């Protein structure tokens, strides 16, 4: 399914994946085409503290979502 | 020197004169310089000077819209100044004549303005008309007010308003004041007697203080009614300059 | 200037302006004309028409009908003149420097720089028509503070102006927040130093303005607590007594042309400060109502030349003295009888202050409309000043009250607790915030669509200090 | 309560005292009253008092 | 020695102790100066508690510093 | 490298020192110009609970950086 991702800074990818998909799965897509692992990542849709244990059919996501990731980094 | 005569301009442009090469000379003026003109009513215009042979020694082109805002016919004298210290118009706000526009859709700035003024530094000052032919219609304007006052140098940076009401044409006409003496007759000695009581301690008071006297203040007109006394007085007053109340 | 004054003012006076009011009246049935050409009953109704403001409960005229009324009624168009300023506020100090062939005041005085007997008369125009207080927690929360210390209060409130469209032509000015300021309060009265007052409110003042208020008048507190079992307090406010005594007057006339409204139509471009100043006394009964007062002009430009002072009568004004450098001409105040005839009394030692006053309607926001408040907060973080009770901003608080939201997460709920104007004042005050990121953190808190500026805050390492040095300390 | 006419400030500010003076107001050499005459109270600028008599409404 | 308080009145006071001391001599010095015992009297610096079990070295005062006065019954 | 320090109260002050220089080595130069106790010394930064052992670099700390100061005891 069509779904928009922006990072904190406000760089926007499309990405395609099942609404039944678990968020897990976007997680780690994210973390290979960005290098990210998924602890660094969090992401969030009207405030909603996404986490990797559940699926974007359990918060209700549908096409073209803004999902706005964060980066966790892990250099501090 | 600089009283050069009046012509019709070729050009269309409703900022620029032509000048001949021996008064350019004469007067140091170069092409594209900015000059203040002055000709009648105290009327004073800024015109971006161009080289031109083709005109008598001594003789200017000008176009219709700038003889119609300087109140001057062909075959004037007008005198053309300096006008270096012209900076760029901060913001300029002008409205339309409603009779021009009418039968006009979409936006008129980006119809007419927009190629007018991009590229082109047309100088611009309160009072003035600009006309601008587009496609199969041409609609005249006026400079309703620019900033920095009173005049400024339209840039391409700079901004310009174009919203606001249509302006009544009628206006303008059918209140014609700043009639000069020219629309007064039979009553030239009390209009120069008016002139010589009112225009010298106004326009030259230095003269009193060289002599040293105090001079008269008051004045009282009468007359049967109906012998334009208003009228003299507003003409007296409009060729003066002075601040009329 | 050849014509109007060119200046820019505040966004209402050019709507306000923009508009002409006129209230369209029907084909009335002592009308003898055909269906088109009216002829006196069916014109329009000027907005300024005192008809019908008395007929329908209004007691002045919305000033901006005033100023249209004035218009109207000179500057003819095309001619007449070149344009003279409808509006000028009244200055009674005599001038230093006249010289038709006498010297200063101090020793010379003609009759063209005598200050004329002043006619003291009610205005008829008042500036600002409606104060609103958004919600009932930013008023109820002032009386707590009395409750709790049994002293009065006084606080100044920010807030800003818009159109009423209940009166023709009418301003209202809602206020979001009340800041209090360092205070002296007590059984019978309240003082503080003018300096200090005056150099918090500055930075207090700027960074509302950062935030996009302003400060539009104050409210004090003077409440008695009857014998009843609960609590109920005097009506010392009355017809009978007095509204507001004397000292109130001054110090609302001195705020008033401390804070001048900038107009387009006067030769110095201010006039008649949009202040207003609130007071709680209570109602006729038990309850603890509250009111609303603004000065009129000429008692703004009557403090100013001093010549006003407080009498132990509570209603009535003290007048001063002659001097040098303070010439007082004689106060006629005028008042109209029952047979309706306007009577000039002469009241040197001492005049009633209810001709220098203007009442305005206070209220509250209706219950079924959209919600617009800037700040849902005002119950948390507790005030700046209250040393005195208990209430006292520090980190501990902080912890206490802003750590779990932000440890975890929910933003939703988080935002309510950020959009508290205390908490926002406080945190700048801390300066461990950059300049960028506090302005981020006001537009998050004060404005919608904030989604992606709070998570941006979040992640800017200022709040992360923040949040790190907050667990860590007590 | 005592603040009704003595309390914080009606001290600091002899209220009672200016009153009785300018009842009996000459150079010459305890109940308030609003009957009578009003005297100068000037106070600096930033203070106020309620410390005035109440007066009850007109019942 | 010379610090600076704000009391609940709200104006500044300047009063002089040795940094050498337990807080409860400051308190007891404002009290004596003013009339508010120590009991309810509560001090807080740069938005902090400071507990009267220690004195005013470990938390290292400066000079000409500010001090914060509040009550609680 | 420059770097600002900023102390509780709010007095800032500009410090130089080599990123690779370990950080015990800035909480020294601030005992030595304020006479305060490393153990008292307590440097903060992007919610990093900095100890004496670790080294800027380690943190990435670069030049115009700026450190807050708080204590261990219970806070400032
Ligand atoms: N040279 C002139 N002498 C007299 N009247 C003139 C002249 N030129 C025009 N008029 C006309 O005569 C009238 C003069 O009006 P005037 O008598 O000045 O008015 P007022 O009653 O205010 O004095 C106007 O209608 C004007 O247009
Ligand atoms: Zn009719
Ligand atoms: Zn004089």
């Amino acid at each position: 399914m069509q779904i928009f991702v922006k990072t904190l800074t406000g760089k926007t990818i499309t990405l395609e994946v099942e609404s039944s998909d678990t968020i897990d799965n976007v997680k780690s897509k994210i973390q290979d085409k960005e290098g990210i692992p998924p602890d660094q990542q969090r992401l969030i849709f009207a405030g909603k503290q996404l986490e990797d244990g559940r699926t974007l059919s359990d918060y209700n996501i549908q096409k073209e979502s803004t999902l706005h990731l964060v980066l966790r980094l892990r250099g501090g | 020197d600089n009283m050069l005569l009046v012509d019709d301009a070729i050009n269309d442009d409703n900022s620029v004169i032509a000048i001949n090469s021996n008064t350019m000379d004469k007067l140091e003026l170069f092409r594209g310089d900015t000059v203040l003109v002055k000709g009648k009513k105290r009327k004073d215009t800024v015109l971006i000077v161009l080289i031109d042979d083709e005109l008598e020694d001594g003789a200017c082109r000008i176009n219709r819209v700038v003889r119609n805002n300087l109140r001057i016919r062909l075959g004037d004298l007008v005198t053309i100044h300096p006008c270096p210290d012209i900076k760029y118009a901060t913001r300029i706000s002008v409205l339309p004549i409603a009779d021009t526009i009418e039968g006009i859709t979409g936006n008129l700035f980006d119809v007419f303005l927009k190629p007018y003024f991009v590229e082109a530094y047309r100088p611009v000052r309160k009072g003035d008309h600009f006309v601008v032919r587009g496609g199969m219609r041409q609609v005249e304007f006026k400079v309703v007010d620019v900033e920095p006052e009173e005049y400024a140098v339209v840039a391409q940076d700079t901004i310009i308003h174009w919203e606001g009401e249509p302006i009544n044409r009628e206006d303008e006409e059918n209140n014609m004041n700043e009639v000069g003496y020219d629309d007064i007759g039979g009553c030239r000695k009390q209009m120069a007697q008016i002139r010589e009581m009112v225009e010298l301690p106004l326009r030259h008071p230095q003269l009193f203080k060289a002599i040293g006297i105090k001079p008269p203040r008051g004045v009282l007109m009468y007359g049967p009614p109906g012998t334009g006394k208003t009228l003299m007085a507003r003409a007296v007053a409009n060729e003066t300059g002075a601040f009329f109340f | 200037r050849y014509g109007p004054l060119r200046i820019k003012e505040l966004a209402v006076d050019e709507e306000l302006e923009k508009e002409d009011g006129l209230i369209p009246r029907q084909k009335s049935k002592l009308c003898k004309h055909g269906d088109r050409g009216m002829c006196e009953y069916c014109s329009p109704l000027p907005p300024w028409d005192k008809e019908y403001h008395e007929k329908n409960k209004i007691k002045h005229i919305s000033f901006h009908s005033y100023l249209k009324k004035l218009n109207e009624n000179a500057n003819k168009k095309e001619n007449g003149s070149s344009y003279i300023s409808p509006l000028s506020e009244p200055d009674f100090r005599i001038n230093k420097r006249c010289h038709n062939g006498h010297e200063p005041w101090p020793r010379g005085i003609c009759s063209k720089c005598q200050p004329s007997a002043i006619t003291l008369q009610q205005q008829e125009f008042r500036m600002v028509d409606h104060v609103e207080f958004q919600k009932s927690e930013i008023i109820n929360e002032f009386i707590q503070a009395w409750r709790y210390t049994g002293m009065q209060r006084f606080g100044y409130m920010y807030g800003s102006y818009s159109k009423y469209d209940n009166t023709p032509l009418g301003i209202k000015a809602v206020v979001e927040a009340i800041y209090e300021p360092p205070q002296h309060d007590e059984q019978d009265g309240l003082t503080m130093d003018v300096e200090q007052v005056k150099n918090e409110m500055l930075q207090i003042d700027r960074q509302a303005q950062e935030m996009g208020l302003s400060r539009i008048g104050l409210i004090f507190t003077d409440l008695s607590d009857a014998g009843a079992g609960d609590g109920s307090v005097f009506c010392k406010r009355h017809k009978d007594s007095f509204f507001l005594s004397s000292l109130e007057v001054i110090m609302a006339a001195r705020h008033q042309t401390r804070h001048p409204n900038v107009s387009k139509y006067s030769e110095q471009g201010f006039f008649s400060s949009k202040f207003v100043t609130c007071v709680i006394s209570g109602n006729l009964e038990g309850e603890i109502d509250i009111s609303s007062y603004q000065v009129s002009t000429e008692a703004e430009a009557l403090v100013t030349a001093d010549m006003i002072s407080g009498s132990t009568f509570p209603s009535m004004a003290y007048i001063n003295d002659t001097t040098d450098e303070r010439y007082v001409p004689e106060i006629f105040y005028m008042k109209s009888n029952e047979y309706g005839i306007t009577v000039k009394e002469n009241a040197k030692p001492a005049f009633p202050v209810d001709y220098l006053l203007v009442t305005l309607t206070h209220g509250f926001p209706n219950t079924d409309t959209e919600t617009n408040s800037k700040f849902v907060s005002s119950t948390g973080f507790p005030w700046s000043n209250r040393q005195a009770m208990g209430q006292s901003q520090d980190y501990q608080e902080l912890k206490k009250y802003l750590f779990n939201v932000a440890s975890s997460g929910d933003f939703n709920l988080l935002h309510e607790k950020i959009s508290n104007f205390h908490l926002l004042l406080y945190i700048n005050s801390l300066q461990i915030l950059s300049p960028d990121e506090w302005k981020l953190l006001i537009e998050s808190a004060v404005k919608n669509e904030w989604e992606e500026s709070l998570l941006k805050l979040v992640s800017s390492a200022g709040w992360q200090t923040l949040v790190m040095i907050l667990q860590e300390s007590g | 309560p005592s603040v009704l006419g003595q309390g914080s400030m009606s001290t600091r500010i002899d209220y009672a005292g200016i009153a009785n003076s300018s009842r009996n107001k000459l150079s010459k050499f305890m109940k308030i009253t609003f009957d009578g005459e009003p005297a100068k109270l000037d106070l600096p600028e930033g203070q106020l008092f309620f410390g005035f008599p109440m007066v009850l409404p007109k019942e």
